[PDB]
DNA sequence: GCATCCGTGA
DNA sequence: TATAATGGGAGCTGTCACGGATGC
């Protein structure tokens, strides 16, 4: 299909989730020694995806014939490292916040 | 087609119409110090009489020009309209003209001198308030220009 | 000069509603209240009375209704908000919103008028013509 | 670390280059254009044994169930497929610039 | 610019633009520039 | 040859030294050699004096003391050290209650040393501090401009040495005070200083209706106490208003000299506008328990008075010089060190709690850390803190005379209006009026005068000759701007026999108002027309004839001048080039009378009358921060008898002492072919042939190897996948050997790197298991000349780990840094200019056949359009030429002065001269006029150059005096229809040339956020296509192009890249996608919690991310 | 300028139709490899190499002469498209 | 979070917006599992919302958050979204383009209207992809690899090159480009002529246009790409084919200076 | 109905 | 893990204009 109309809207806490392919629940980046990321954290492979194209985290599936299917162990799913630029994370507050740009 | 320092022309008509404005300056100051006339009334008077001798000599430069020197190349360049104007090369024979303060008053000595005598330190001075005045009002002309421009696309883009 | 002014007036005010649903005070485009006028007016019910609205051109251009347009311009935040609340859709009129979305702007070789044009040689076109005259 | 606004700068090195992606669709090609000049069974033997077809680089003994003959057979017309392809390079000089 | 009836495509606001625009940087007993803004 | 100058001006004194504003405004702030005993309270020992003693166990400060520098200048810049000298600090830690005293001296870190021309030396590079013009401290009053009949009066102190008080008359009657933007009725605050309402009275009293809006019955009922108490929370809301709290804050933030500081400057103007005197640099004190007042109460006063129009009270102007004052290096650096001081006291109160309250050491307290952080950041990534500019000796003098309204405590460019970019009626002899940037910085940077010196108050003065009845002494007075308005000042060239004033009526100056006076009514006089300008500005000769707006680009663009291994002095100066080489170190001279030992080129030796024996080595092809080379030539020989201050070694860009920005061409004035069409200039192939305007250039290349975790970074001869071509003029060690010739894509110096983990694709499997070899281990980073550069490899200089005198930063196991030069001939392309401001692109290199030539058969050099002349307004290369020719025929050179010059008649006479050798010469060869002589003259005389009726050789005359002279054209041989002005010219080569500027790229590195491509010429960048070109290719109706633009060319992955491979393949380009950008834009928008969704005619969404960012 | 451009503005009424009947044949003589062409031998724009003239390499020229000739027939809704395509590479096979 | 050059990392300002979110989180629940006090609660909710203030848009309220030792503000996603320098302005309305080249213009005299002098080496970079497939269909290599390892080292570069160079440009057009862009004659389309020597060659007569003169200005080279890119050049925005000014319908290539002073 | 601060833009 | 200790420190000043909301 053809791009036609673009539309703009307030997106609901629901749909916030659902965009969202994991919770980040760590302020850690990446591991001070290995350079990998940190589980949990904002570079987070679980969540995000790979680093590395159709190859997982641990490395147990290093190729294009998984794709879509998630490591048991390190739980890192298979497909185009490209997703990194694509996939969003989220963040569960304990106590609402407003939006400062509905405030202010 | 060259130009020589001669190429600028003083025209005899110069010395003439400065000692004329000497004399009318003299008679105004006169006119000044027996109360008939307010200092406004008095720096208006030079500021004007002054404007109608610079335009005096400007016509004198362009008069002598055309009659004796047609193809003087100050002239040719002027007429043709490959480079310069009357004012520019008004500067460069006649004299350089009125010159105004940084509050954008006008002094009420002018500059006698023209580029091809030279000037004097003081009179240098003096016109680069002006110099000066123009490159900032230049610099803070293009910033604006740019801005009405953006504002102009953005508005007619449709 | 035309042109810009014409974009300056391209807003009017309501100052009675009539039988639409709009408001006293509402502000909006001429051309839209002009069909929703002609509309009321077809439709046999009371049409909106309106004032002639003049704005510069940086309000006239943040009041366009291309969303990406207004947000790309200037106050990016208060565009967006209350673009964001109206659930506002860009249908892609202007050349802004095309650029941004990196498509072939509606005007020159992209222009609807000029863009479906076809070229044949006239072997090809009576050998087409044959073909469509034996079916 | 220091801040990337201080990023401009910084190029990417993930992301594959259009010459380096050109060469690449330029190599698997080319790859093509050599294993057609064997027979259909011999370059499926190579295609399927070093992973071209599947992804996954089978073992001699599931070439040979595959096709249906023994391990040795399955070996032996790989080492007869890659010695054509071997002939056929030295020959045509094709492969040889996309060995860096 | 081709001094004939315009062809249907050209865009006009774009044109409009630039045409008052680009000797904004000339504008100088006379208000000027402020002046063309303030308008 | 022969130097004649002209002029009649005598200067009863030389130039100050030049260098002065940098060089003994940092040794006054240092005072490293003065004895510690014997220092000033100033800079430094300010600092330490203001910080300490550290109250809280009591630290105080005894002395302080700078050892020697660790590291010469020269390996600090070989290095990427800091030419720096350690800083210590002798200071006892004394017990109050016990008596208990600890001395120790402890070391504070490393201070930055000036080098002796005044500059710096950071990290390696060489960087300037600019001085800073700002508002001079004091007590201000301007008008109102809101009402009109009222002011405000306005109390100012040094930046961020506390805040700015504002008093105002309120249309309610009463008087407010203005601090941290909150307002207070004045009364409160006179109260807390102990004023009481008879006081008030008797001293205001006088100013009638002003006093009543100042009485406040409530205000007066309560004693300081509670008026201290009710400012304090009127002032801080919230905060509970305990006394002591208040009293602290108060003080604090007004009698407190460690928080409040008033200039020393500020100080004395306040006491001089007031009419009074402080006892410090507060507004006010606080003594025996109480608050007592210095300042609010003369300055409200005074406010009344010029309020109600009390004679003899001002309001001032803001611009002039007198309220607008200098920051130097010194001071800059001083306040810096004072904050890293303050953290250092933060500190130390903080350590004075902690730990064990008996045994603690000054070294135990003291942590140095701020310090350093805080001079280290100044020096390093301050706005002030300038790289030198060193493209010839005048840039970095030049560089060190500039006077900065930017910076930190100071204008925004935006903040800054016409008023702050005026140049004031007090800026004579001050500031130049002439050099200033041409763009956006206009009027805000701006270049110290030439007989201009800063004084200790941070005011420029301006020397002026005392005149006493009719006679002007030698003694010479500086003053301030405020000064200089007292009197009346006579002009420099006014007429004197002896030392008196030879004329009637002279041309003067009051307040900088031009008037007429009779000699009875002169006070001082102008020293010379040189103080009005700036060292670059007083360098053009025939200042007089030039418009100000192309001197200005005159002055500005010999600062660009690059150095050339030919470059020679302009045959007119204006006799200030051989002052300027001196001032600046580049040339080398004797110290004392003696005879020279050796001559080589890397060294002289002499031998004084002392008898010591003094070897002098000489900088040799060193690469500026330009990258012009700084290399120093010996001008004597073996056995010469020298005096003191003899020239020994010429420096860069200097000719026998003299400063050589460019060399002196003939020229031909005249339009050729539409080649020098709109200031384009066309040049002889001579030139190259001669190796006039060419330049030696070097350039500095750096790689590092080092540890990875992949495996260590190898600097070696062995690189995978390359022949023995590639490897040819690399050593065993893999760097590239001195004297080779290095191209584009040439190795410098080789590395490898051990590759990524990465599995090889199936494609790689095949490949290999056809190829039989294996995959290295290693991959090549080798370093390698980017596109566009060369030249000859000049040096090489390796730092490995493990070896002695070197430790890199952790992690680097070594690196290398090669050093080329090239030799860069004049080409088309390159930029030219005269001191004129006549500026021009060579755009056509002729054979010297084709090259106008003089009768005699000598062609000419440059051919300049004459059109570039009456439009610019300026003359003086006019003259310039005419002396020029007057001088290349007489075989001599000239020294004209500023507006004190050499004048027409005095020219023509020259010429004369010049012409007798010209036409004389070939009537005693036997050679008669020509007939195209003939011609030329017949066209002159109906020009009406030439009087009819004369002799062919009295015409001929007759022209060459107008500068005027016959010209053939070297294709035709037929002559140009006119007399042509031809002679000599000084023109340099300007900094700008097309060898570093061209730049082409297909594809290459992208962003990585926006993937679009690169910027700059170095990351091989593409060029920017902006809003304005995309409004460019909308207003053509370009769809495609402009699609191409925004997709193809740019940021769109797939389209790039299919792109690519369809025009390698030869099959036109395919249908662009989505950019990347707006795919960022969109997941920018999301993170926002802003749903973007693009849809369909049908409203359906339509997924541009195809799957990926959807679960 | 372009040979003849004048006579080309005057056969469109808007000049962006003509550059896209110019680009669109254009393409076509890329794709079916000048076969296609309306130009006689004679016609044929030629360019001057080391070896001697050999055919105009550019597309727009030829697509340029070609409509100057008049051999072309352009407008809107001539023929369906995958009609045209499928003609045409009956006629000029790739 | 990258690795640079020297191996040293670089990263966003906005991870450490999210870490400081993330940890007052955190310390948000911890705090009330624990049951702290309402101030406490208050305290953490209060500084929450700052934080995601913070993230969202920083400096809108209250003082901005700055790292460490820095008072520079830390980049939101508003500061990234709009400005000068934002996301639309920056990488939206306007991009840096590939096939691009820029250098110092020069007056070629002999130049016809609707020509420009093009440095060798210039074309040699911007073509360089059709160079290749040119020098792919002549002898000169095996294959487009082979040319472009060819082209790499310049002293591998032979004359055979340059005349299929010639014949790659044959009948192409470049854009020819100088800032400011003022008017929609800021871009001009030029067939590309060949030269010896670094600088761009401009005709005469298109100076005023561009408000170009010879005392250092600079021009930018663009390449278009596809036959339809081409045609809009060659028939629109051809310098010849714009004689008359858009904006008062005068003659904008008009005889100037040198010109007018001959004649 | 009108003065009073703040917010965004080169 | 145990003497006792119980509200923080920098602001920082020579821009211009209209769109709000306040709120004098
Ligand atoms: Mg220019
Ligand atoms: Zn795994």
């Amino acid at each position: 299909k053809e791009v036609r109309k673009v539309r703009i809207a307030l997106a609901s806490p629901e749909k916030i989730r659902s965009w969202s392919y994991g919770e980040v629940e760590k302020p850690e980046t990446i591991n001070y020694r290995t350079l990998k990321p940190e589980r949990d954290g904002l570079f987070d492979e679980r969540i995000f995806g790979p680093i590395k194209d159709y190859e997982c985290a641990c490395g147990k599936y290093k190729r294009q014939r998984f794709e879509g299917k998630v490591c048991e162990r390190c739980g890192v799913e298979v497909t185009k490292s490209i997703v990194r630029r694509y996939r969003m994370g989220h963040i569960e507050l304990a106590t609402p916040a407003a939006h400062i740009w509905f405030v202010k | 087609i060259t130009i020589g320092i001669d190429d600028a022309v003083i025209p005899e008509e110069k010395k003439q119409y400065l000692e004329e404005a000497d004399r009318k300056l003299l008679q105004i100051e006169q006119a000044y110090e027996m109360g008939f006339l307010t200092d406004r009334e008095r720096y208006d008077q030079i500021l004007q009489l002054w404007t109608e001798t610079t335009e005096k000599v400007t016509q004198a430069v362009f008069k002598n020009f055309e009659e004796n020197y047609p193809f003087n190349p100050l002239y040719v360049m002027a007429q043709s309209g490959a480079r310069g104007n009357p004012q520019q090369i008004r500067q460069l024979c006649g004299l350089r003209g009125l010159m105004q303060k940084p509050s954008g008053e006008t002094f009420e000595v002018p500059v006698r001198s023209s580029f091809r005598e030279g000037l004097t330190v003081l009179e240098y001075f003096i016109s680069s308030h002006g110099a000066r005045k123009g490159g900032a009002d230049t610099a803070l002309r293009t910033a604006d220009s740019g801005y009405l421009t953006r504002k102009l696309v953005d508005v007619t883009h449709e | 000069i035309e042109i810009v002014v014409r974009q300056m007036m391209k807003y009017v005010e309501v100052t009675d509603p009539g039988d639409s649903r709009l408001l006293e005070g509402q502000v909006l485009e001429k051309w839209d209240v002009e069909a929703l006028n002609e509309r009321l007016i077809a439709e046999g019910k009371t049409p909106v009375a309106w004032k002639p609205l003049l704005m510069g051109v940086t309000k006239s251009a943040l009041s366009t209704k291309s969303w990406l347009s207004a947000a790309s311009f200037q106050n990016t935040t208060h565009v967006l908000t209350e673009a964001a609340i109206a659930g506002k859709k860009d249908e892609l009129i202007g050349l802004k919103e095309n650029v941004i979305l990196g498509r072939l702007i509606p005007a020159g070789t992209g222009s609807d008028f000029v863009r479906f044009t076809q070229v044949v040689d006239q072997k090809t076109l009576k050998a087409i013509e044959e073909a469509r005259k034996e079916a | 670390p220091v801040s990337l606004e201080t990023g401009d700068f910084i190029p990417d090195e993930h992301l594959p280059s259009p010459v380096d992606a050109a060469t690449q669709s330029l190599l698997s090609e080319e790859l093509e254009k050599a294993l057609s000049k064997l027979s259909e069974r011999e370059a499926m033997v190579l295609k399927l044994r070093k992973g071209l077809i599947d992804g996954r680089e089978h073992t001699l003994e599931e070439v040979g169930a595959f096709f249906g003959v023994t391990r040795e057979r399955i070996r032996q017309i790989e080492n007869k497929a890659l010695r054509k392809l071997k002939y056929h390079e030295s020959r045509t000089r094709k492969l040889r610039d996309f060995l860096d | 610019s081709m001094a004939r009836p315009v062809s249907i495509g050209e865009a006009v606001g774009i044109v409009a633009a630039q045409s008052i625009g680009e000797p904004g940087t000339q504008l100088t007993i006379t208000q000027g520039l402020p002046r063309v803004i303030e308008l | 040859m022969e130097i004649k100058r002209f002029g009649r001006i005598r200067e009863v004194i030389p130039l100050p030294p030049l260098t002065e504003i940098q060089v003994e405004s940092y040794r006054r702030a240092l005072q490293a050699d003065v004895p510690p005993e014997k220092r000033e309270n100033v800079g430094i020992q300010a600092a330490f004096r203001e910080t300490f003693p550290i109250e809280e166990l009591v630290l105080d400060f005894l002395e302080y003391r700078l050892g020697e520098p660790p590291f010469p200048q020269d390996e600090c810049r070989e290095k990427d050290l800091t030419y720096q000298a350690p800083l210590y600090a002798r200071l006892q830690l004394i017990h109050k209650d016990t008596g208990l005293i600890k001395e120790d001296e402890v070391f504070l870190g490393h201070i930055p040393l000036m080098t002796e021309d005044g500059s710096f030396i950071i990290n390696g590079a060489d960087r300037v501090i600019v001085s800073q013009i700002h508002r001079s401290p004091g007590v201000y009053f301007t008008p109102d401009p809101a009402r009109p009949g009222r002011y405000i009066a306005s109390i100012i102190p040094l930046p961020k040495r506390g805040p700015w008080i504002d008093l105002e008359v309120e249309p309610n009657g009463v008087v407010s005070m203005k601090v941290n933007k909150r307002k207070f009725p004045l009364v409160l605050l006179l109260r807390v200083l102990g004023y009481d309402q008879e006081t008030l009275a008797r001293e205001l009293g006088a100013y009638g209706e002003l006093v009543q809006g100042l009485m406040d019955e409530s205000v007066f009922a309560m004693r300081p106490e509670e008026a201290l108490i009710r400012l304090f929370t009127l002032l801080r809301p919230g905060d509970p208003p305990k006394r002591d709290k208040a009293v602290a804050y108060v003080y604090g933030l007004i009698a407190d000299p460690r928080r409040y500081d008033l200039g020393e400057a500020g100080r004395y103007k306040a006491e001089e506008k007031l009419g009074i005197r402080l006892s410090g640099r507060t507004l006010a004190r606080f003594e025996d328990g109480e608050f007592k007042d210095e300042v609010f109460l003369p300055t409200l006063r005074y406010l009344f008075a010029l309020t109600a129009g009390v004679p003899g009270h001002e309001v001032d102007d803001i611009d002039h010089l007198g309220n607008r004052r200098i920051r130097t290096v010194g001071e800059l650096m001083t306040d810096q060190f004072r904050v890293g001081l303050a953290r250092l006291a933060r500190g130390v109160r903080e350590r004075m709690l902690m730990g064990s309250e008996d045994s603690l050491t000054p070294a135990k307290l003291v942590n140095s850390r701020p310090l350093e952080a805080a001079i280290r950041e100044f020096f390093s990534r301050s706005q002030l803190s300038q790289f030198k500019d060193e493209t010839n000796p005048l840039s970095s003098l030049r560089h060190k005379r500039r006077i900065s309204a930017l910076g930190p405590g100071g204008l925004t460019r935006e903040r800054a209006g016409f008023d702050v970019r005026d140049v004031h009626r007090t800026h004579y002899g001050r500031i130049c009026p002439v050099e200033t940037p041409e763009g956006a910085n206009i009027g805000l940077i701006t270049s110290l005068a030439a007989y201009a010196r800063v004084d200790e108050l941070g005011f420029i003065r301006t020397p002026y000759r005392r005149v006493v009845g009719g006679v002007v002494t030698d003694e010479v007075v500086y003053m301030t701007a405020t000064e200089e308005d007292r009197y009346t000042i006579a002009q420099a060239n006014t007429p004197l026999e002896g030392n008196r004033i030879a004329a009637e009526r002279v041309v003067a100056r009051r307040k900088g108002e031009p008037v007429i006076v009779s000699p009875e009514e002169v006070e001082f006089m102008d020293v010379s027309p040189k103080q009005v300008f700036s060292v670059n500005t007083n360098l053009i000769p025939f200042l007089e004839h030039d418009d100000a707006n192309r001197a200005l680009m005159g002055s500005n663009m010999q600062t660009q001048a690059v150095p050339l291994i030919r470059a020679q002095a302009p045959v007119v100066m204006t006799g200030l080039e051989e002052r300027v080489v001196r001032d600046s170190l580049a040339a080398l001279y004797a110290e004392e009378d003696g005879e020279v030992a050796k001559v080589d080129g890397n060294r002289i030796v002499v031998r004084y009358e002392d008898g010591r024996l003094v070897e002098y080595p000489l900088r040799r092809f060193y690469r500026s921060n330009q990258g012009t080379a700084l290399d120093q030539r010996p001008r004597v020989v073996v056995g010469q008898r020298v005096r003191k201050g003899d020239l020994l070694a010429d420096g860069p860009a200097s000719e026998n002492g003299f400063l050589a920005l460019g060399q002196n061409v003939l020229v031909a004035i005249m339009p050729f072919d539409g080649y020098n069409f709109e200031d384009a200039i066309v040049i002889s192939e001579e030139l190259l042939k001669r190796d006039f305007y060419t330049s030696i250039h070097i350039e500095r290349y750096e790689i590092e190897a080092r540890d990875t975790k992949l495996g260590p970074e190898r600097i070696t001869r062995d690189i995978p996948h390359l022949s023995e071509a590639a490897l040819r003029d690399l050593d065993e060690e893999g760097v590239v050997r001195i004297g080779a010739e290095v191209k584009p894509g040439d190795i410098l110096v080789g590395r490898t790197s051990f590759k990524g983990e990465s599995e090889p694709t199936p494609e790689e499997r095949l490949l290999r298991s056809i190829f039989g070899e294996k995959a290295r281990d290693v991959k090549d980073t080798s370093l390698r000349v980017p596109p566009g550069e060369g030249g000859i490899v000049v040096r090489t200089v390796r730092l490995r780990r493990g070896d002695p005198g070197v430790e890199l930063k952790p992690g680097v196991r070594e690196v290398v840094r090669v050093y080329v030069a090239q030799k860069r001939k004049l080409q088309v392309g390159d930029k030219l200019a005269n001191r004129h401001g006549n500026k021009g692109v060579v755009a056509k290199i002729l054979p010297v056949e084709d090259m106008p030539h003089l009768p005699d058969g000598t062609p000419v050099d440059v051919i300049l359009n004459p059109l570039g002349v009456p439009s610019r307004m300026n003359l003086g290369q006019i003259l310039e030429t005419h002396l020029g020719l007057a001088g290349y025929f007489l075989g001599q050179r000239y020294i004209s002065p500023i507006f004190d010059g050499a004048k027409e008649p005095e020219i023509k006479e020259l010429l004369a001269q010049a012409f007798e050798v010209y036409f004389g010469k070939r009537k005693g060869e036997g050679f008669g006029v020509d007939k195209r002589e003939v011609e030329v003259l017949r066209r002159a005389e109906k020009l009406g150059l030439v009087t009819p009726g004369k002799t062919p050789e009295e015409q001929l005359k007759e022209l060459f005096l107008q500068g005027k002279v016959v010209l053939y054209d070297g294709r035709t041989g037929e002559p140009i229809e006119g007399p042509i002005v031809v002679g000599q010219m000084f023109i340099m080569k300007l900094y700008h040339m097309v060898e570093d500027k061209m730049h082409a790229r297909s594809t290459g590195p992208y962003s990585l956020i926006t993937q679009q491509p690169l910027g700059g010429k170095a990351q091989f960048g593409g060029q920017r296509f902006g809003e304005m070109e995309v409004w460019a290719l909308e207003a053509y109706g370009a769809a495609h192009t402009l699609q191409e633009m925004l997709t193809l060319k740019s940021d769109d992955i797939e389209g790039r890249n299919a792109a690519y491979e369809a025009i390698i393949k030869g099959e036109d380009v395919p249908e662009p996608s989505v950019p990347e950008s707006f795919r960022v834009l969109v997941k920018e928008l999301q993170a926002l919690a802003l749903d973007v969704q693009t849809l369909d005619e049908k409203d359906n969404p339509v997924d541009i991310f195809e799957g990926l960012a959807s679960k | 300028a372009e040979p003849g451009i004048d006579k080309l503005f005057g056969m469109v009424d808007s000049k962006y139709r003509l550059t896209v009947v110019v680009a669109k044949r254009a393409q076509q003589l890329l794709r079916h490899g000048f076969k296609n062409t309306v130009l006689e031998p004679e016609e044929r724009p030629k360019m001057q190499t080391l070896e001697g003239l050999f055919d105009d390499p550019n597309a727009v020229t030829w697509a340029m002469k070609e409509l100057l000739t008049g051999r072309l027939v352009f407008g809107e809704n001539l023929v369906p498209e995958d009609r045209l395509q499928k003609e045409m590479e009956r006629l000029y096979p790739v | 979070m990258v690795q640079v050059d020297g191996g040293r990392f670089a990263t966003s300002d906005l991870n450490d917006l999210y870490r400081r979110l993330i940890n007052r989180n955190n310390r948000l629940k911890k705090l009330l599992a624990q049951g702290a006090p309402e101030i406490i609660i208050r305290n953490e909710k209060r500084m929450l919302q700052e934080a995601v203030d913070a993230l969202l848009d920083n400096g809108r309220r209250g003082a901005p958050v700055t790292n460490p030792g820095s008072d520079r503000p830390l980049r939101s996603l508003t500061d990234i979204l709009s400005g000068k320098q934002g996301r639309f302005r920056q990488n939206l309305l306007g991009k840096r383009v590939d096939y691009s080249g820029r250098s110092v213009i020069v007056v070629g005299p002999q130049l016809k209207l609707h020509q420009c002098g093009l440095p060798k080496r210039m074309a040699l970079e911007l073509f360089k992809p059709f160079l290749l497939k040119k020098m792919e269909e002549k002898g000169i290599a095996p294959n487009v690899k082979a040319a472009r390892r060819m082209l790499e080292r310049q002293r591998d570069i032979k004359d055979e090159v340059w005349d299929a160079l010639e014949e790659v440009i044959h009948g192409k057009v470049v854009l020819l480009n100088r800032a400011p862009t003022l008017h929609r004659l800021g871009i001009q389309a030029f067939q590309p002529v060949l030269v010896e020597g670094q600088s761009i060659q401009l005709h005469p007569l298109v100076c005023e246009a561009f408000n170009a003169d010879f005392d250092g200005d600079q021009m930018a080279v663009h390449v278009p790409l596809s036959s339809f890119a081409q045609a809009e050049a060659r028939i629109q925005m051809l310098s010849a084919h714009n004689l008359l000014s858009p904006a008062s319908g005068e003659p904008l290539a008009k005889p100037s200076r040198d010109i007018i002073l001959g004649l």
